[PDB]
């Protein structure tokens, strides 16, 4: 499976950013959820061709997409952090660049600092491209629905053979048994982080209107979805560890 | 049909 992930991973998408541009925080928000509708047409296009999701039915699909869509793209913005500024900043795309500067003007700042610590933990851990696609698909199936998806069994079926892919992958001893508990530490931690970022994700979405925070039909028909399900208690996180 | 539908059943 390390050999398709590899293959079908998602090329970078440009923000479409002009930095000559006001950093107003209606700006940032909007061009970067214009961004992640972007992102999101990739994703399901590398969710699709995944080994063992395309025998999901198309509604279970749907559901971990509509739940895990917020800590693909955390993880994906992590990976790019690292991979080209050495988690020096928030990678979002490579027109779009975040400092400091531009984390206090999104009227975002401590989430961006949530994100950021992620980078800091792969510079830490030194993760690898292929640690971070089996990663990927974990989080993919890191959220059910309180009563489970439609085929639980074959869902559960798949999950257990990623983390025995994650275990594969780390003993390649001691080190390799440290590596899945640091690796399977850091996938819980995306759960508090994703709460925190959906919670700002639905205040602007109820409030796209006044606050002038445009969302693209992608994210307007996920969140639309998502967004009941979250707030009423339907979502179930997985955890490794707790 | 959504666009996730879409994207999923092409
Ligand atoms: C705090 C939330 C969390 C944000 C997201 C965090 C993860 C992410 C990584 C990307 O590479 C591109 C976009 C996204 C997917 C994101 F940055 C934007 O969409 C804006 C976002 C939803 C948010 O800022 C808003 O709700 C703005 O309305």
């Amino acid at each position: 499976p390390v050999m398709v992930l590899e293959n079908i991973e998602p090329e970078i998408v440009y923000a479409g950013y002009d930095s000559s541009k006001p950093d107003t925080a209606e700006n940032l928000l909007s061009t970067l959820n214009r961004l992640a509708g972007k992102q999101m047409i990739q994703v399901v296009k590398w969710a699709k061709v995944l080994p063992g999701f395309k025998n999901l039915p198309l509604e279970d699909q749907i559901t971990l997409i509509q739940y895990s869509w917020m800590s693909l793209s955390s993880f994906a913005l992590s990976w790019r952090s690292y991979k080209h500024t050495n988690s020096q900043f928030l990678y979002f795309a490579p027109d779009l660049v975040f400092n400091e500067e531009k984390m206090h003007q999104s009227a975002m700042y401590e989430l961006c600092q949530g994100m950021h610590q992620i980078s800091l933990q792969f510079v830490r851990l030194q993760l690898t491209f292929e640690e971070y696609t089996i990663m990927k698909v974990l989080l993919l199936l890191s959220t059910i629905p309180k009563d489970g998806l439609k085929s639980q069994a074959a869902f559960e079926e798949m999950r257990t053979n990623y983390i025995k892919e994650l275990r594969k992958m780390v003993t390649k001893s001691g080190q390799s048994w440290q590596r899945f508990y640091q690796l399977t530490k850091l996938l819980d931690s995306m759960h508090d982080l994703v709460s925190d970022l959906l919670e700002f994700c639905f205040y602007t979405f109820r409030e796209s209107h006044a606050l002038k925070v445009e969302f693209p039909a992608m994210l307007v028909e996920i969140i639309s979805d998502q967004l009941p399900k979250v707030e009423s208690g339907n979502a179930k996180p997985l955890y490794f560890h707790r | 049909k959504s666009l996730l539908q879409q994207l999923l059943t092409e």
